């Protein structure tokens, strides 16, 4: 499908390909 | 969180959806 290999804020760009655009988030805490 | 999860081997969309708003 969209599936990839990379790191970081490319899984934002994967998130953008999956879920869509409009403000999209991140939920864990450390 | 999906910084690293994909930075290893290959990852699905349900992994990516998880985080999303």
């Amino acid at each position: 499908f969209v599936n990839q290999h990379l790191c970081g804020s490319h899984l934002v760009e994967a998130l953008y390909l999956v879920c869509g655009e409009r403000g999209f988030f991140y939920t864990p805490k450390a | 969180g999906i910084v690293e999860q994909c930075c290893a081997s290959v990852c699905s969309l349900y992994q990516l959806e998880n985080y999303c708003n």
